[PDB]
């Protein structure tokens, strides 16, 4: 009886989405997680929820990686990928009761995934990548839903003119930023006494700027800037910026392992401009008062670059709040009417899986879960994806007029990594432990 | 069999709630129907409040009020 | 007890138990069921009503499903199993919507909203048969297909002609008022299915009072009495009192005056056939040989009234109130035996288009004859519905698949909470033909949606399903047609069943 | 062999059932054979060596 | 549904496995004993008597016994092969459902398999229109196989001669009314007499004549009323009268003046059988004189056999009748002797109407499996598996007879497959020596109509079980 | 006696059903995770990788893994086909033992069956005395069947041009040594398995019809051998043929098609002529393997026929196991 394992992988993956679904959207519900040390935490970010779940079942272990895969490809809608895969398997149980094979469902979803991107292409609005005004509106609109939403209008353009490392220290404020063509470090030049060097040559351990008690004194006699205490993350960036290479031996120190720089001084950060080497690099100087503010400031720009990366691959924009999802659930129902075999009943179940996203956002928005999605189906049938769910006001409104936009890559990648992962579960007959 | 005070009133309060819950969904023209069966097995489907209470025959005194 | 979300979840599964059992007995390839009667008797059949009639179930939710059959058999009859499959199939999808958070009232109304869309689509694809001209050619051939889903297919052709003529004789096609009370179904063991007869009148399993009587009465004279022509006796015992030969010789002449009076009274009034309740003795039958007048004996209780309607006779209590008007009318009365069996039923034939016929079924088995009673009564529903509406839609799953798309296409045009009910009513109608393919032993889904492309991509008219193991689909060429009134009632009576269960959310009994 | 159906086990019950009747009267063989006791439910006890009455 | 399909098959498998041991000539015995009665103890090996007496509470298994009664009442032989062959067909069918096979799909291939199986019996059906001497040799092989595994297995050489002799004495229709069976005490199983003038098993009167010429057979206040009813008989002008009840001596003596032989206490068969033999009529009512058909009999002789007077007729219309006189020690042996005789005359009467015969002893059954497996060359996919199961069921028929006889069933039966495939459609299992031999050489065969009827009833009885999927139990009253 | 017999049959059936899912082009995936190493969780569908890492404790099953590994080293493809044919034999053979059939008699019936089974392969195999364009075109069918049920379904036909032409340029014996990371690990593995089968076809141009055609033809000959054999040996031939019939029955179920109809129809097809019909895994129907262009190597099918049959003769003969004290 191979149904004993296919039924368990579904219920195991179903329990993960049934929990985290309440944290969907900005107006989602928080959670109360108890850690092994005894303390607890209050956070709604889904990336931290599943990371602390410590799952054991293989079906649920794939959902943790499913969320991490979206974080690298698109970077937005991390929780939306687990909810779709959770709702798809919920519909698959209705199919297995009918006597359908799992492999038949896999190739049927290949057609739904093929027609799934098509529905988003006709509704999406292409845009120009070179137009920075569209890059600023597309970036600043989505940035309002982040934690630091008040200082989003000033952190967005710093990612525009840079397109990339982000330096941050305490003191100052968020509004002030500066783009460095070269590189900047979070270290100091102690215990050197010069602190200002023109005609600099850099070589990672002739060389005037050393990026690593008797050695502190002898290195000062020749007037050589000594900079030590550098972690490995900076070694990968300085090599591509100025063209340096590591020197692991004193005899290996030669002219072929050095660099060059028109200016390398500590204005306490090490502003080193004038790379004068072939490459593509930039460093953004960020300031802030508290430590919790600068950490969120990095995520503000780092999440902003995910939207810039989404516009480069997919030069198109789509409505938010589940607006294009209604068109995806309606048009696939019509395509199934012309199909035959076991593909029609499977494409229909694939559309019902997407109906829960706006129903869940309707729940987290306080509206009725049914009257919200049922009214949008006709608004999209007769209209388009302009109308949708507006969570800021708590009602149905024109999402394009409400200044809410997301790129085409976010919704596309959320469905590809989700459907492909469900097919991996359908291709599992049983699991055995080894040693 | 006797009891008085604060908790005795709660027994009559929570007992009357069960009678209302039995005919809560019958108010209005589009109200739900209810099925009652006698010893002869005759099932009566209706949403009339007076016919429901006439056949329930609750032994509790507070419900008889 | 059971209130809120958990109320209908136990009622739906209580109703699904009747659907999942009977969903396999749908179609010509339906799996039969084993009956364990209360008296230990055992039978096997495939009729939907006979299953529900024997299902002694105590669950009240399922008890109301039997009440639907009392009114559906008189109108539909043949599709008794399909209505319950759709009743359970709709409740299956309803449980998916109850978990979403919709009240049962909006679901009961949404199905009534979708049921009218399907009835609207049935009238469109319906094709006339006898429009502006009456004919018996396709009426009998369509009845031959009604009997094809049973074991009586061996001699279905002769049985279809007798059923069609039985309706046209007592009922008129133009008037469109067919009475089932005028058509009685009789049956005796002996013979085969092709040995069926049609008696334009009524027949009772009773012989004459003497073998020397005339076996053929051509006159239109039938005397219907409860007291036969003989010395009067009560219903239990005469008990003539005799002490010795003194009373034996005086009472014999008293009856002698009675034997000569009442026997001669049959000729004074003009009667020929004497249908009496109680039997005659040998003394009374000796004088009937000289009078040349037959008579029936031991006529049962309800057998008296069955003759007064067809022949137009009257029930007379005594021989004193006999007259000419109280005689029955018939064309030819005869006595027909069966090989060596002493049944000798009273064959009364009107020899004309009378308002009462009787179909006498023969066969070498009583259970096959009983199976022919229902297979014939179902044909009357196809004949009666065709008379009321000559239009018809091709059954065998073609209507429901065509009706589902018409409903699914109309679901987008309703911005209301009943939209999900319109989408679920469409998927529930697809389960009736999906059961026909599963009972045929084929892949149900691959056999199901293959017809969807045929009714959309290939051509707009609806095509059938290869259910009878024929060459291919498009059963219009195979002459498998269902009634238009039945398809409208199968979808209508099914919504009424769901409308009665969704509005009940609590059961109470002391 | 697997031998799910066990009709041979039914034969051993038929052997051991008949084996007990012979083993009981086995010692009363011949004139010099042992005697057997027959006690009735009412308490009537009798001892004899007739092979037929046993 | 899951529990219901197994209850119908497992319930039917138990009835088949119950009486499968009685199959073949060397079948096993079976003890029958009702609870609470010591006199009801009995042991037998007749499959028809086992299932008829045992009760069954399962309804799915009840119909298997009911269809067997049709084979016993009509054919009288092969009743065990019906329930047996219907059983193993269900054993494999239960295994097919585990292979994702529908019950309706299995009936589709079986209906095609019965044609390939019925045609195989027809192709091997050897007709005998001429050579009445050899046709007489054929009737002994069908009679000898009917009495196999019965009480009369030891004296089969004597009863087979009296059975086939009665067939040749008839030489016409298969009406068994002309063949009378007398049950009388005394004599062994080999002491059975035979007569050709329709000998009767009834004595009559006190002083009646043992010889009469030109007899007319008419079948049908104490001293004043009985005399009146005798006057009702003399008006017909007869010399022999039969009555269903006993006749009193006073009206019996009035017949002595005219010479009417008074036959008294006639049973049901005594009135019906003589209606065709003596050419008379039933005439249950004899009130009206000269309105019934009077018989004709030249000599009504009387031969005392079994220490009881027996009435012997002669010179009757269509006098091909006869009487097989059975003799035994007690009534329990006469009960077993009468049933095996009449059951033998049933299939023998079928052979006079249809002289076609096939090779038995497991020869015809294996040929049915080859024609069906040959039918698998031209068939759709799913039906190929259904016909495979119907073939393995027919192959297991002699597998049970070999096990009942103790021989290695895996060798003798599986060898017939290689024997019948490449010609040689006559090899069968020789039960005497326990080997394989040609049926035409040994002279063993059965009727073609009996092998065809069990083949149809077994395919039909199983057709009803496969169509059942769910059992419904109402309230017992 | 009885305790040790089931440890061998049921101990092997569990290994047969273990890899029942990876059979065919649409073979299912398999999850594996060792003890103590949580990061070792992976997913695959290759039979040679499934059994090699799974630890075996039942001694009767250890020989089945070692005997099947010879298919992985010498042939490089079809290792899963060996275990399925073996387990299906022992499953039906367990029912023969219930019918009072000795295991030694079944082995004698299989040696006679392997003779007729090999005679069917030679009659169906197609040599190439000329028409190298037809041989090289048919080599793509050999390379097309080996890369089935892999991650390279996107460029499946692209890699067939790489392995086929690679051996034409070497012009030597079967030594193949003279010629993210997971994408390259699967590509180099299947490349070695495709070139090893190609070396045998260039040495032996004989090739048989694939897609379940060669398996059913071997069954029809053995079924015909059942009528040319003594009694007790005939039943062993029926069970050997029933296992070959179930070889494509598993590929159909793993492909989601109705295995009761498509696979069972090839029996009636091959019974009376028509020794070309096979299953179409793309369309899901029955067609001519010669027209569609599907074929496999004859040397490989003969190896799986002998290897799976030889692996079964050892496990079927043994019915008692001796276990010493662990060191």
């Amino acid at each position: 009886k191979p149904a004993q394992i296919r039924f368990s992988n579904i219920s195991a993956a179903k329990a993960v989405a049934d929990a985290i679904r309440t944290s969907l959207g900005p107006k989602g519900m928080d959670k109360m997680i108890q850690d092994g040390k005894g303390d607890v935490t209050i956070t709604n970010d889904g990336a931290t929820i599943l990371k602390q779940m410590q799952v054991l079942h293989p079906a649920a272990r794939m959902l943790v990686e499913l969320s991490k895969a979206q974080d690298i490809e698109a970077g937005d809608g991390t929780t939306s990928v687990v909810i779709i895969a959770g709702s798809l398997l919920d519909s698959c149980t209705k199919l297995l009761q009918k006597g359908i094979h799992p492999t038949i469902i896999s190739e049927s979803f290949q057609k739904a995934l093929e027609k799934g991107i098509e529905i988003l292409t006709d509704m999406s609005r292409p845009v120009e990548l070179s137009d920075r005004e569209t890059l600023l509106n597309s970036a600043t609109t989505s940035l309002n839903s982040k934690v630091v939403s008040q200082y989003s209008s000033l952190l967005s353009p710093m990612s525009v003119n840079a397109v990339i490392k982000i330096v941050k220290k305490l003191g100052g404020t968020i509004d002030d930023c500066e783009l460095v063509e070269g590189l900047v470090l979070t270290q100091k030049v102690s215990n050197s006494g010069i602190t200002r060097v023109e005609k600099a040559k850099i070589g990672l351990i002739g060389c005037n700027v050393l990026l690593i008690d008797l050695a502190l004194h002898f290195l000062n006699k020749m007037k050589i800037m000594v900079i030590k205490d550098i972690e490995r993350e900076d070694i990968e960036f300085i090599c591509k910026t100025i063209g340096t290479k590591p020197v692991a031996h004193i005899d290996q120190f030669t002219a072929d392992m050095l660099g060059s720089a028109e200016l390398a001084e500590e204005v306490k950060l090490l502003k080193i401009t004038g790379c004068a080497s072939p490459g593509k690099t930039v460093t953004i100087v960020v300031r802030g008062s508290n430590k919790l503010v600068i950490e969120e400031a990095e995520r503000s720009i780092h999440d902003a670059l995910c939207v810039i990366r989404c516009l480069v691959k997919k030069r198109a924009l789509i409505a938010g709040g589940g607006a294009p999802e209604i068109e995806l659930a309606l048009r696939l129902t019509e395509y199934s009417r012309t199909l035959s075999g076991m593909e029609s009943y499977c494409v229909r179940a694939f559309a019902d899986a997407m109906e829960v996203i706006p129903s869940t956002l309707a729940e987290n928005a306080g509206l009725n879960p049914i009257s919200t999605v049922t009214e949008l189906r006709n608004r999209h049938a007769q209209g388009e994806k302009t109308a949708g769910i507006n969570v800021r006001k708590g009602g149905i409104s024109n999402i394009l007029e409400e200044l809410v936009v997301q790129p085409l890559l976010v919704s596309v990648s959320a469905l590809t990594l989700a459907t492909e992962t469900v097919r991996s579960i359908l291709k599992i007959d049983d699991v055995v432990n080894t040693r | 069999d006797s009891s008085q005070g604060i908790p005795q009133l709660v027994s009559n309060i929570s007992a009357c709630q069960v009678i209302a819950e039995a005919v809560r969904t019958t108010l209005g023209p589009r109200g739900m129907d209810k099925l009652i069966v006698d010893g002869r097995g005759k099932a009566t489907i209706s949403n009339d409040g007076a016919t429901i209470l006439k056949l329930l025959d609750v032994v509790h005194p507070a419900a008889k009020t | 007890r059971l209130m809120g979300l958990e109320a209908l979840k136990s009622h739906i599964m209580a109703a699904k138990a009747v659907a999942n059992t009977m969903r396999t007995s749908l179609g010509p390839n339906g799996l039969d069921k084993m009956m364990v009667d209360k008296d230990g008797d055992v039978t096997v059949t495939n009729d939907g009503a006979t299953i529900l009639s024997m299902m002694d179930v105590d669950h009240q939710i399922a008890k109301l499903m039997v009440e639907l059959s009392k009114s559906q058999d008189d109108e539909i009859g043949d599709g008794t199993t399909g209505v319950v499959v759709l009743a359970g199939a709709l409740l299956e999808e309803a449980e998916q919507l109850l978990d979403r958070g919709i009240h049962p009232i909006r679901i009961a109304d949404g199905y009534e909203q979708a049921a009218r869309v399907a009835i609207e689509h049935l009238d469109k694809i319906s094709d006339s048969v006898l429009v502006d001209i009456k004919d018996t050619e396709p009426l009998i051939q369509t009845a031959k297909t009604t009997l094809g889903s049973k074991v009586v297919n061996s001699c279905h052709r002769q049985m279809a002609e007798i059923a069609v003529n039985a309706v046209l004789t007592v009922a008129d096609m133009e008037r469109r008022d067919v009475d089932f009370e005028l058509i009685k179904v009789e049956g005796k063991v002996g013979g085969r299915l092709e040995d069926t007869k049609l008696i334009k009148g009524v027949i009772v399993d009773k012989d004459f009072s003497h073998p020397q009587m005339p076996k053929k009465v051509e006159d239109a004279k039938i005397a219907i009495l409860t007291c036969p022509f003989e010395p009067p006796k009560p219903k239990t015992k005469h008990k003539l009192d005799v002490t010795s030969v003194e009373d034996y010789k005086a009472l014999q002449k008293y009856e002698k005056e009675k034997f000569e009076e009442m026997i001669q009274q049959i000729k004074e009034t003009g009667a020929n056939l004497a249908i009496c309740q109680w039997g005659f003795d040998d003394e009374a039958n000796h004088l009937l040989l000289q009078n040349n007048l037959p008579a029936v004996r031991w006529v049962g209780g309800p057998e008296i009234e069955l003759i007064a309607i067809a022949t137009g006779g009257r029930i007379v209590p005594r021989f004193s109130e006999l007259t000419a008007e109280k005689l029955g009318f018939a064309g030819l009365v005869q006595e027909i035996s069966f090989g060596t069996t002493k049944d000798k039923m009273l064959v009364i034939e009107q020899c004309k288009n009378s308002r009462a016929v009787t179909i006498f079924i023969r066969g070498g088995n009583k259970m096959i004859i009983e199976e022919a009673k229902r297979s014939l009564h179902d044909a009357l529903c196809v004949i009666r519905n065709l008379i009321r509406d000559n239009r018809v839609v091709y059954g065998g799953g073609a209507a429901e698949i065509s009706c589902a798309l018409a409903v699914s296409q109309e679901a987008d045009k309703c911005p209301t909470l009943e939209q999900y009910a319109m989408r679920a009513f469409a998927d529930a109608l697809e389960v009736i033909p999906m059961a026909l393919s599963e009972n045929s032993g084929m892949n149900p889904i691959q056999t199901m949606t293959e017809v969807r492309a045929r009714q959309v991509k290939e051509m707009n008219p609806a095509l059938g399903i290869d259910c009878l193991h024929k060459g291919t689909n498009d059963m219009k060429q195979q002459h498998v047609i269902e009634t238009l009134i039945g398809k409208k009632q199968q979808i209508s009576l099914a919504t009424q069943m769901v409308r009665m269960i969704l509005k009940i959310d609590d059961i109470r009994k002391p | 062999y697997q031998d799910r159906d066990k009709p041979a086990q039914i034969r051993f019950s038929n052997i051991s059932a008949a084996k007990a009747v012979a083993d009981a009267i086995r010692t009363s063989l011949g004139p010099k054979g042992m005697d057997k006791m027959i006690q009735d439910g009412k308490g009537d006890v009798t001892i004899t060596n007739d092979g037929a009455t046993i | 549904a899951e529990t219901a399909r197994l209850t119908s098959f497992i319930g039917a498998i138990a009835i088949g496995d119950l009486v499968k041991s009685t199959l073949g000539p060397k079948g096993m015995d079976k003890i029958l004993l009702s609870s609470g009665r010591d006199a009801s103890l009995m042991v037998t090996n007749d499959g028809a008597t086992i299932l008829k007496n045992i009760g069954v509470d399962n309804p799915a298994a009840k119909v298997l016994v009911d269809m067997s009664r049709v084979q016993d009442d009509e054919v009288g032989d092969g009743t065990t092969s019906v329930t047996v062959l219907a059983a193993e067909l269900l054993r494999e069918a239960e295994s097919l459902i585990a292979k994702k096979i529908h019950p309706q799909t299995i009936i589709a291939g079986w209906r095609e398999a019965t044609k390939a199986a019925r045609e195989a019996l027809l192709s091997s059906a050897v007709d005998h229109g001429s050579d009445e001497v050899k046709f007489r040799q054929d009737l002994m092989n069908i009679a000898g196989t009917t009495l196999s595994s019965k009480l009369l297995t030891h004296h089969k050489d004597h009863f087979t001669k009296l059975a086939v002799e009665a067939v040749l004495r008839l030489k016409g229709s298969g009406n068994l009314e002309a063949i009378h069976i007398i049950k009388k005490l005394g004599g062994s199983l080999a002491d059975s007499y035979l007569d050709e003038g329709f000998l009767l098993d009834k004595k009559i009167g006190v002083n009646q004549p043992k010889r009469i010429e030109n007899a007319k057979i008419l079948i049908a206040a104490e001293k004043e009323k009985m005399k009146e009813k005798v006057e009702r008989i003399l008006k017909h002008g007869i010399n022999c009268f039969i009555n269903r009840q006993l006749i009193y001596n006073y009206p019996e003596q009035l017949f002595g003046a005219a010479g009417v032989m008074a036959i008294e206490h006639a049973d049901f068969a005594g009135v019906e059988r003589l209606a065709l033999v003596t050419g008379g009529e039933i005439a249950s009512t004899f009130d009206h004189p000269e309105l019934v058909k009077l018989g004709s009999c030249k000599l009504i002789e009387e031969v005392m056999i079994g220490e009881d007077k027996l009435i012997h007729f002669s010179g009757v219309a269509l006098g091909e009748a006869c009487t097989i006189v059975l003799r035994g020690a007690t009534q329990q042996i006469l009960d077993e002797a009468e049933r095996s005789l009449h059951d033998a005359l049933c299939v023998l009467a079928q052979t006079v109407k249809d002289s076609r015969t096939v090779y038995g002893g497991g020869c015809s059954e294996m040929l049915m499996a080859h024609a069906v497996t040959q039918l698998a060359n031209r068939t759709p996919g799913k039906e190929a598996v259904a016909m495979e199961s119907y073939a393995k069921a027919l192959r297991m028929l002699p597998t049970i007879i070999a096990d009942n006889a103790g021989y290695d069933s895996a060798d003798l039966v599986a060898q017939l497959r290689a024997a019948h495939s490449e010609g040689n459609t006559t090899a069968g299992l020789d039960m005497r020596e326990g080997t394989i031999g040609d049926m035409a050489i040994l002279g063993i065969t059965e009727s073609f109509q009996v092998k065809r009827q069990v083949l149809l009833s077994a395919a039909e009885a199983a057709e009803v079980i496969l169509r059942v999927d769910n059992i419904i139990k109402a309230a017992p009253r």
